[PDB]
């Protein structure tokens, strides 16, 4: 190579880190400025000029806030269960590809890797609530161990019908064969579903249960303050893009347009950014716009309506495709 | 080993020598003859070895100790830098690769 | 060595020692990846006697194709060293524009279509050599003849034209 | 001719060594807290 | 005189630190023993969890990828269910109270030693390498055996549907027994 | 190596437990898992898909195991009201 | 057009009565095979469940609900429909296997595959399937309806590993091939 | 109210479409695997759509005995 693999690998994770975590921020002040638009409001207009400093003065305003270990918590547990929740969203970022290969780890099973990251993160909600010995924080957690055996089928039900067509698992083979049609197309039914147990899945409403504030008062979070409040809200955000970001990978071509390399590479960063930004604004209008599930009911949802189609169509679309012999070949090619 | 499926989607590197010692056994192996397969015994010791590989551990851990200690006690000249054996058969490198092979 | 590949590899061992002067001696192919490619469907047209030879020759002797077949191995080196000095003294500008669009495309062929059927029409005319695929579907035109490639980033240029040989402009 | 009170001992330490075991079974079953030196 | 073998650090394409493998391996025997000695069950069932992703990332850095993260995959569903159940079913706060005594701590030596011994023979010397002149393993390249390498996730499926289907049916048997069996034990009676 | 240890620490987390069933039906899930590391250890060594096939199917069977098990406790709770496991 | 070589594969030897036709026939040939007893014993066998069900309901009844053995009879019906189309298809396929008196079998055996021959079409016909997965089905599906009672399994893949020599069927063709081109000439 | 499905098949499965439409139409969707599975491939290969050739996997060993072949010798090499 032409200069160290350490320096290489440093600044292609900063570019992918930074970048992020500034999205991150802007998301939570595009949502309370889209709602408010939506809700005949403004939205943050006064913490910098537009508002545009809001999610910093947020941030900087709770690491420097008092936090609480209360008597009856265990406290490691306190403590660990937000970070184990907030480390293991952010290494979903790690196998994006912003372009052809165009990521921190371009590995042959990243979408595996996704479903094991962010199983992972969720179980530090569970611990986090369960460690707080508080009625309420205890009702939360138990919540986000109902939603997980709600959406965590659904989704990877979902991703083995992407798997079916593009035959690969790697995140760049599955643009790269959306250069043929964006799976929204073939997968309508399966882009629908994959999108409804997205939202389940960061627990963003209608599916608000673990947090739900008109029913338990921060359900999970309720006893947390200062960072550990911050850790659990990067954690729900990031993980609100990453499921955008992963939506568009498998649905919408990913980063397929709609100094040469920078300008070339610049177009697939816009055009996967403009679609996961749709796709944001799709959570912010979807909880906007509806009522509370109820938590018996998001369960029977999933397995009395979701599964059952999704099983029938794992049944159907590989029948089709032995039928018309387009099989996806699954060596290595692009 | 003795399935014939290996890791990369290819056979397995122990398969050849496991076809070798079923194809002994049925071809020297009978009722009429109970001692047909001792011919089996080497055949069968062989794929032993392609799987645990203990006596290749055995001949390399004598010929290293030989080796170091023959290479030790030698006369030193010049060490060939890791540099220059980077060198070795590069387009405009014909020193460097002259002095790694002492040609 | 074994035919593992390493997970925990942080050294490179090599041997000085050469070939017994009892093996005839053969200078090794210089050619890199990228150049290898774009003259691949040329050696097959070529030594495809002596590649298919080669591992004729390892199936008659297994576990010992190494040591008993070296002849034939030589012959499949000096084969396909002759196509690419061919290629060189004959189509060297788009030899090289080529495989060197090969290098900036992942070595995806798909990529590339348009210095192909440049560097094609000139090896067939000057080398009289034919890229050829079998078991290509009848029906549809042959990929590698295609105008539009559905899998290229830059679409093929309406004025570039795939090269089928025997035919006139 | 046989070492008896050399091999003897090795006898006894073979099926000796069978009621350790069985010594330390009956520690692990007590219902009272004695200690490992029990 | 003939240097005729040369040792070099590989620059780049060289591969991880065995190192972590004897980090992993510590720390999956430390989170084991927690997962037994610990009073309370929601630590142990934390340690449990901790087992299976340092067993799983000793497995993606050998290689075995699609093993370790379906390791990881399904046993943290399966642990965030054992948590379900702990909270159902057990009084943690009368189990943090369980104290033990080391009544067994000298069954435990003799269990231990007189198991592992016997078992250290019956493992092969593949695996008992690497328990001042070491050995190195030596890697080269094929071309014959790499035109189409699969990926270990392919490597299964090209068998686990044809040639091995017999253990695929009886799978799904087992599978079915569970689905059937644990609901019939369980259903509300109504 | 670990395969022995592990293999110890759920023999014994299983034979010298004085909990609870849940921590009885955890160290069968030890010995399985310490199992499938030595067949996949091997596995590995001898270039075999094989023995990560019958991995794989280790997994799948213990988690059967472990759901008819976690099944079986429930029934057992629902009548006797404790799953603690009582010396003395 | 001979192969010069009919024994391609190992196969497994069984010491049976009857001479071995086919240890993994197709499932039109067990079909087409089958005697007209075959379809006798199988659909007495499929109506032996039910009939058995009726016969426990008369003398013995279940005191069931109001629509309860119409459903029970529902499963019986299909249980023995299952159960006697797979004792229909054993009986046939055991003359095939060499299990069962098959003097018929052979001989319809001998001119359908010397037909084959002389047309020059492939004996066992032809596989959309790679050759290495129809050596998985023949090694999947080679007497396997002696496991009917437990696993069932049809072949339905057109694959050329039958178990048995086939030099008899060119040996047998070029001699209605030699007499049909003497019959030829005295024309 | 609900009908039943033996007495009479048509009404039920008008009510199964109303009334329990996740739940039947997950069910006439699988059915529809095995009906493509029996009918696209008949009517494809009906109208001249033919199954393309397996791309290939590992070299392909031409069969036969070897060609006898003269050329790129040893003496060439200089
Ligand atoms: C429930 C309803 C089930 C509906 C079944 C699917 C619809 C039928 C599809 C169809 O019409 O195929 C006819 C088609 C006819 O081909 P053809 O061109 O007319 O003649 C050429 C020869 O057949 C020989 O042709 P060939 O040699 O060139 O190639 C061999 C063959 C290769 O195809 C095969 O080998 C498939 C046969 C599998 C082995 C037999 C298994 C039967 C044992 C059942 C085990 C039960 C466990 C308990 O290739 C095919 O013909 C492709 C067939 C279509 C794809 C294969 C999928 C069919 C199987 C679907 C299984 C459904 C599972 C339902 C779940 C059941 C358990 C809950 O192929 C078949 O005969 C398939 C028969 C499948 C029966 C086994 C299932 C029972
Ligand atoms: C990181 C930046 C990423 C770039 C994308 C966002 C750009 C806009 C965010 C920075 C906003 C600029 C600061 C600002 O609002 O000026 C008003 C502020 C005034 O403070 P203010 O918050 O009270 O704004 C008052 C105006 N109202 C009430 C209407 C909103 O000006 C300054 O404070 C001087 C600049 C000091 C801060 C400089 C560092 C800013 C962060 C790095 C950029
Ligand atoms: O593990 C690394 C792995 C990445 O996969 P791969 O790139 O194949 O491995 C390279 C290893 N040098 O990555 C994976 O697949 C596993 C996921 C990353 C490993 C765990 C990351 C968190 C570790 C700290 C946790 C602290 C609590």
């Amino acid at each position: 190579m032409s200069y160290s693999q350490t320096i290489n690998s440093l600044v292609e994770v900063v570019l992918v880190l930074v970048p992020s975590l500034v999205g991150i921020a802007y998301v939570t002040v595009g949502e309370r400025k889209t709602m408010g638009s939506m809700q005949r409001r403004l939205g943050p207009n006064a913490v910098g000029i537009y508002g545009l400093l809001q999610a910093f003065a947020d941030a900087l305003k709770l690491l420097l806030k008092e936090y609480v270990g209360p008597t009856q918590a265990n406290l490691v547990l306190f403590f660990l269960g937000p970070v184990i929740t907030l480390i293991f969203s952010l290494l979903g970022y790690a196998v994006i590809p912003y372009g052809p290969g165009l990521a921190v780890n371009d590995l042959s099973t990243g979408i595996l890797y996704m479903l094991a990251v962010s199983s992972l993160a969720t179980y530090g909600i569970l611990l986090a609530g369960w460690s707080a010995n508080s009625k309420y924080a205890f009702l939360g957690s138990l919540r986000s161990t109902a939603q997980l055996i709600s959406y965590e089928l659904v989704l990877s039900s979902s991703i083995l019908l992407v798997i079916m067509l593009s035959g690969s698992l790697s995140l760049t083979v599955i643009v790269e064969s959306q250069r043929a049609i964006w799976y929204i197309l073939p997968l309508l039914p399966v882009f629908i579903i994959f999108f409804i147990g997205s939202v389940a899945e960061t627990n963003r409403a209608p599916f608000d249960l673990a947090e739900a504030e008109s029913e338990l008062v921060s359900g999970f979070m309720t006893e947390h303050a200062a960072v550990i409040f911050v850790f659990f809200f990067l954690a729900e955000y990031g993980s609100i893009v990453l499921m955008c970001i992963l939506t568009s990978i498998l649905f919408l071509g990913g980063y397929l347009l709609i100094n040469a390399p920078t300008v070339e590479g610049s177009f697939y960063g816009l055009s996967l950014g403009v679609k996961t930004s749709i796709l944001i604004f799709v959570f912010i209008w979807t909880r906007a716009s509806f009522p509370r599930i109820r938590f018996d009911q998001l369960m029977s949802f999933c397995w009395t309506v979701l599964l059952p189609i999704l099983f029938a169509l794992i049944v159907l679309v590989p029948c089709i495709l032995y039928s018309f012999n387009i099989f996806p070949v699954n060596i290595s090619l692009l | 080993m003795a399935s014939g499926y290996g890791l990369n989607g290819g056979p397995s590197r122990c398969f050849p020598f496991w076809q070798e010692l079923l194809a002994c056994y049925v071809t020297n192996s009978s009722e009429d003859n109970p001692d047909g397969k001792n011919k089996c015994i080497p055949v069968m010791e062989d794929y032993y070895e392609c799987l645990h590989h203990r006596k290749e551990a055995a001949r390399v851990r004598a010929l290293q100790a030989a080796y170091r200690e023959a290479e030790a006690k030698k006369l030193q000249e010049n060490p060939p830098t890791a540099g220059q054996i980077r060198n070795l058969g590069l387009l405009n490198k014909e020193e460097d690769t002259k002095k790694v092979h002492c040609a | 060595m074994a035919t593992r590949k390493p997970a925990f590899n942080q050294h490179v061992l090599l041997d000085t020692t050469p070939l017994p002067d009892s093996i005839p001696k053969v200078k090794e192919i210089g050619a890199s990846s990228a150049p290898l490619l774009s003259a691949s469907f040329f050696i097959g047209a070529r030594c495809k006697d002596y590649n298919d030879d080669y591992m004729q020759c390892k199936n008659e002797n297994p576990g010992r194709g190494e040591f008993e077949c070296l002849k034939e191995g030589r012959r499949v080196t000096r084969c396909a060293r002759s196509v690419l000095k061919d290629i060189n003294t004959h189509c060297l500008e788009q030899f090289r524009a080529h495989w060197q669009c090969l290098d900036n495309n992942n070595q995806q062929l798909w990529q590339c279509r348009p210095a192909e059927w440049k560097l094609n029409k000139c090896v067939y005319e000057n080398l009289k050599l034919e890229k050829v695929i079998p078991d290509q579907p009848k029906n549809s035109t042959p990929v590698h003849l295609r105008q539009r490639q559905i899998f290229a980033h830059h679409a093929i240029p309406p004025w570039e034209r795939p090269f089928i040989p025997g035919q006139p402009e | 001719p046989k070492d008896a009170v050399h091999l003897g001992l090795k006898g006894a330490a073979v099926v000796g060594g069978i009621g350790l075991l069985f010594a330390a079974v009956r520690t692990s079953l007590a219902r009272k807290n004695v200690g490992p030196w029990a | 005189s003939q240097i005729s073998l040369l040792l070099l650090k590989e620059i780049y394409t060289n591969g991880s630190t065995h190192i972590m493998l004897d980090i992993l391996s510590v720390l999956a025997v430390i989170s084991g023993i927690c997962v037994i000695i610990s009073k309370n069950p929601i630590v142990s069932v934390l340690h449990l969890i901790g087992l299976f992703a340092y067993v799983s990332f000793y497995l993606i850095l050998i290689g075995l990828n699609f093993v370790g993260l379906s390791y990881l995959i399904v046993y943290i569903g399966a642990v965030s269910i054992l948590f379900l159940f702990i909270l159902m079913l057990i009084n943690i706060r009368t189990s943090e109270l369980q104290s033990n005594t080391s009544n067994s701590i000298p069954l435990t030596i003799l269990v231990g030693i007189i198991i592992s011994s016997f078992l250290f023979k019956m493992l092969p010397y593949g695996v008992i390498i690497s328990n001042k002149n070491d050995l190195f393993f030596i890697t080269s390249k094929i071309w014959d055996g790499a035109l189409a390498e699969n990926n270990h996730i392919s490597s299964i499926g090209n068998i686990m549907y044809t040639n091995y289907n017999v253990w695929l049916i009886l799978a799904s048997f087992i599978l079915l027994l569970a689905m059937v069996g644990a609901i019939v034990i369980t259903i509300k009676p109504r | 190596n670990i395969t022995l240890i592990l293999f110890l620490i759920g023999i014994l987390g299983f034979v010298l437990n004085r909990k609870n069933i849940i921590l009885m039906l955890i160290s069968i899930e030890i010995m399985l898992l310490s199992i499938t590391f030595l067949i996949l250890l091997s596995s590995l060594n001898m270039d075999d898909i094989i023995g990560q096939t019958y991995a794989i199917y280790i997994i799948v069977v213990a988690g059967a195991e472990s759901a008819i098990g976690l099944g079986i406790l429930v029934a057992f709770y629902r009548l006797r009201g404790s799953i603690a496991i009582e010396y003395k | 057009n001979t192969p010069t070589q009919t024994y391609q594969f190992p196969s497994k030897t069984v010491k049976t009565d009857y001479p071995l036709i086919d240890n993994d026939p197709h499932f039109t040939r067990v079909i087409r095979y089958a005697r007209p007893s075959d379809y006798a014993h199988g659909l007495a066998a499929a109506a032996a469940g039910p009939a058995a069900l009726w016969l426990m309901e008369r003398i013995s009844p279940s005191q069931v609900g109001r629509g309860g053995f119409a459903k029970a009879m529902r499963l019986a019906g299909f249980i023995g429909l299952a159960g006697g189309f797979l004792y229909f298809y054993q009986r046939s396929i055991l003359r095939f296997y060499g299990m069962s008196e098959n003097a018929r079998e052979v001989e319809m055996d001998m001119r359908e595959m010397t037909d084959r021959v002389k047309a020059g079409l492939p004996l066992y016909g032809e596989s959309r399937l790679s050759p290495a997965m129809q050596g998985v089905a023949a090694r999947q599906s080679r007497y396997s309806a002696l496991f009917f009672g437990v696993m069932p399994w049809f072949n339905f893949v057109n694959h050329n590993q039958h178990g048995v020599d086939t030099a008899k069927y060119y040996q047998q063709a070029e001699r209605e091939l030699e007499a049909e081109r003497l019959a030829r000439e005295q024309a | 109210t609900t009908p039943r499905f033996w007495s009479t098949p048509l009404k039920y499965c008008r009510w199964a479409a109303r009334e329990r439409p996740a739940l039947f139409f997950s069910v006439v969707i699988g059915a529809l695997g095995p009906v493509t599975l029996a009918t696209v491939p008949p009517l494809r290969r009906l109208i001249g759509d033919v199954d393309a050739a397996p791309i290939p996997l590992t070299y392909p060993i031409p069969p036969g005995p070897r060609k006898q072949l003269k050329g790129y010798d040893d003496d060439t090499e200089d």
